[PDB]
């Protein structure tokens, strides 16, 4: 169950329940498996918060374990169409599709969590069928494997090649080996 | 001789700076009002008929000021009114037969030199209804003022006292058409650019093929104001009859900083000049540094107030040393520079 | 006595473009001089009233209407604003003073004054408003209507003549208001928007249903033409008031070839104003057939009738009257349909 | 759970969802499998939208799978029946159903985002029974491809022999590839 809570306004008291009330402070939560119905949400709302006003930054609280790659670019092209600088913020952990919309965030308002996870590998995927099929998906999750990477290389800093040994297998990165490797920029220990 | 728009135009450039648009339509109304003035309709079959304007410009745009200094020049006995004042019939505020009364006074009752004058009535814009639907409640100074003056404005046998309004029967009130009174309204419409941005800018949504401006890329008030419609002016109050009878529109534009700049020096009667004059009775000098001038005019700019705005940040800078000055001695030229605009460093002092 | 085709004819010289509003003006006046001669109707049932009501949007020639009909009727003519008119005491006006200021016209006989016509302009700025806390009394609205009901009804109206002084000396002339032509014109701006919500059907959503673009969804003239008492009350005016006006004469938008008539064809057209001007500091001015077609155009966007003609002709030759007595050299000046447009700039001849 | 948001309006202040008030702008999300209902649900928009105002352009976000074709075909058929512009955006992904009613959508109109991927096959099927039911529903497979790459050459604009060759398999085509094979028009890169 969801809680309820209450804002002062000055036409008076609003109900608002818990996400609702921080989607209005231009916050938006990504959270679990990511997918297609989830994504086109987050996607609303960052239109919807373009609209009320283009200059102020949204955040983007990330705490989720990868999913489809294909929801994620929607997110992510969503991310660098508008006009707002989207800071993303890693709550927890941040998986392949979590890191790179992670990384995706606007240079220089990327944080993370101290103890937060981050992970990154490359796709997965499958296909049964004859053969010429099987090649012609074969070569499609290789040109995304390679666009997912050129793309991390431009966020992160790191060279195209470096990108591809570390991606090979499933790699951990504590919040401070991350600011190093490029993922994010600064870490938030406490309120100052 | 019948002096030519341009030369009219030239006297208006002395004292404004940047409104090149409503010196030409104000030199041409009085150009054309002058010939008839010196042809009367006697020959011609035809009768002239004249054109209104209507001065729409922002607060300290030289809307008041260009009146002022038309009447300088102008042969024709000219009259300033106040809108606000002006009441329907029938109601203690007042009447819109006051305004010839007042232009009579000028010429000392003549009802012929009466009837060919030019009246400017200001603040036009704050009698304008709230919404495009007539009214809830009666309107004693709203569209029933605009509903006075259609007949007015048009031509109309207006009731004045001749001298007194004592000891005459009936008052014995003087009858003058109004019909060749050429009538000025200049008014700032606050609000009238949302209006027009209603329909000049369309797409306004949320997604992908919205358009979103961030309030930088925006249209300003003197672009918006420019493409001002009657249409428009409908929805911001003003009666449609009353736009009729003023077919002529002049836009005035926002001052630059570059022509608040030019204000500051080169009209005859400038901030500068004024202050100056202020040290030369005392005995002092006034020296205004070139970069300064252009650091006032930034800050003026964010005020919001136009050319009113330069007089605030003149005043605060030299706010300490006036104090202090007339009780100072040797004291024989002050320089302003940037530095005093920005407040980093008092002005310099000649001793 | 004048026969409604000579009525028509006179009218239409001076309007354009309102056919037939002057047809039910022409009978309705003739019909009712008709009814005066007859004496005690020559039957047993009585001949309703002429009362016309000139309902039309600005600029549709509502006011020349009547000061042109003015001229072919020997009978004298009055014309009052209800603007000016407050109720009786105030300071604004008083209305039975209309009676007085038709007998003017006539020096104060009431044999012509009874054959009179009034026009009161303006009649809808007097609707009938809501009170107002801040104001004493609302003198304009109902209460002004209710005066000029009482004449329509039919009563005679005392009036001192020859400008009788202070003093009474029980002068007052009796000049019944029975058989008064009185004719109420004015631009009942907002009506058509209560008129609409009655007669709009609406837009449906199914596949088979009816979709109304904004641009055919509707306008002023066809609406009006469905005026009922209904949506005159809701305006203000006293339902007694609208009973006693059952002809209602409703003028419609002039069009682009009305409009185009208007700029050359009057003696006092807004293009023979100009070439006056331009002839008297010694140049002549010349428009184009195509010009004209492209003003029209323009003034019925501004939807200010024929005063928009006088904008776009003003704004087209703002620069050129401008700069034309500073220039030398110029003898003619001409204008065409790309000039009206802005594009281009007015063709000079050297 | 589906955020709330505030609408400012001369009424007073007015609670949609953002779904809903998407849909106020114009809006319609394309998201998911097709079927029966999501597609009725389609078609009922498409319609309120047209009703409202006529004239403005229409608006279809295609991030979906893919899905069944006669229910496709109720919502192309709306498309080109109202007389709106209908402009299609693909985010994530346009399968086989979501690429047909991506290129379906108005000339010119037809966007796509950057790291998109568009898919095109040939209809799938299958009928178990006796051989008479069997030549039947075959034949009408086949009549539905044959229907379905003539109106892909329009579209498109390529020709019925490319579409045929093309679709035998499922191929793959990135934003700007489809750009050239005509499936869309133009790429929505960054907001200007
Ligand atoms: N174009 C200008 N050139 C020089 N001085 C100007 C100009 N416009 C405004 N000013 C100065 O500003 C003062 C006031 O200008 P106004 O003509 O009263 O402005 P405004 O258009 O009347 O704005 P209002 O009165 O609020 S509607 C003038 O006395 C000048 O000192
Ligand atoms: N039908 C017309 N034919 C010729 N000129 C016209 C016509 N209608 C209007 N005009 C011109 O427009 C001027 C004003 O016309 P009006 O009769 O006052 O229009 P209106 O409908 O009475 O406007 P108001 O403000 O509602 S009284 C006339 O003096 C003519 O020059
Ligand atoms: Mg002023």
């Amino acid at each position: 169950l969801v809680p309820m809570v209450i804002e002062q306004t000055s036409r008076g008291e609003r109900s608002f329940d818990i996400y609702s009330r921080l989607l209005k402070e231009r916050v938006i939560f990504l959270t679990g498996q990511v997918e297609d119905h989830m994504a086109n949400l987050i996607v609303a709302q960052m239109l919807f918060l373009e609209a009320e006003n283009p200059e102020k930054d949204i955040y983007l609280y990330i705490n989720s374990p990868g999913g489809v790659i294909t929801a994620g670019m929607s997110i992510y092209d969503t991310m660098q169409f508008i006009k707002p600088d989207v800071s993303t913020i890693c709550m927890g952990q941040a998986a392949s599709m979590g890191a790179f919309l992670l990384t995706a965030g606007a240079k220089g308002k990327r944080f993370c969590l101290p103890n937060s996870r981050v992970m990154i590998h490359q796709p997965l995927g499958g296909y049964q069928g004859q053969a010429t099929d099987i090649e012609i998906h074969a070569r499609e999750i290789l040109k995304v494997k390679g666009r997912m990477n050129e793309l991390m290389a431009l966020h992160t800093g790191q060279s195209l090649e470096q990108i591809e040994r570390d991606t090979e297998r499933d790699r951990f990165l504590s919040a401070p080996e991350a600011v190093e490797y490029g993922l994010v920029d600064s870490i938030l220990t406490h309120r100052n | 001789a019948l002096p030519t728009p341009h030369e009219i135009r030239n006297h208006l450039d002395d004292y404004v700076i940047g409104q090149e648009q409503a010196k030409k339509v104000l030199a041409v109304a009085v150009y054309n009002h002058y010939k008839r003035l010196r042809n009367g309709d006697t020959s011609n079959g035809v009768e002239l008929g004249k054109s209104n304007i209507l001065l729409i410009g922002p607060t300290g745009s030289g809307k008041t000021l260009l009146a002022e200094t038309l009447a300088r020049l102008l042969d024709v006995p000219f009259t300033m009114a106040d809108a606000t004042t002006l009441t329907e019939a029938g109601y203690v505020g007042e009447d819109v037969e006051n305004i010839i009364q007042k232009l009579l006074q000028k010429c000392d009752y003549d009802v012929q030199k009466a009837q060919r004058g030019i009246v400017y009535i200001d603040e036009i814009d704050k009698i304008s209804r709230k919404s495009d639907n007539p009214s809830i409640t009666r309107d004693v100074s709203g569209e029933g003022v605009q509903q006075a003056l259609l007949k007015l404005i048009e031509g109309t046998v207006a009731a004045v006292p001749p001298q007194g309004g004592r000891k005459h029967p009936q008052q014995e009130f003087l009858q003058v058409d109004t019909s060749k009174i050429l009538f000025i309204c200049g008014g700032a419409f606050a609000g009238l650019d949302k209006v027009i941005s209603h329909r000049v800018e369309t797409g306004s949504g949320i997604g992908f093929g919205a358009t979103v401006k961030a309030k930088s890329d925006k249209a300003s008030e003197g672009e918006l104001l420019a493409q001002v419609e009657p249409e428009d002016l409908i929805k911001f109050g003003l009666i449609p009859e009353f736009i009729g009878r003023l077919p002529v529109v002049a836009t005035l534009n926002e001052l630059s900083e570059e022509a608040l700049i030019q204000i500051l020096k080169e009209p005859k009667n400038a901030l500068t000049k004024q202050y100056q004059a202020l040290f030369n009775l005392e005995g002092v000098d006034l020296e205004f540094r070139d970069e300064a001038l252009d650091a006032i005019a930034k800050k003026a700019m964010a005020r919001k107030t136009g050319a009113r705005g330069l007089r605030s940040i003149v005043e605060a800078a030299l706010l300490d040393t006036m104090y202090d000055l007339p009780s100072m001695e040797d004291v024989e030229k002050v320089v302003i520079d940037e530095s005093v605009i920005d407040g980093q460093s008092e002005p310099l002092l000649i001793y």
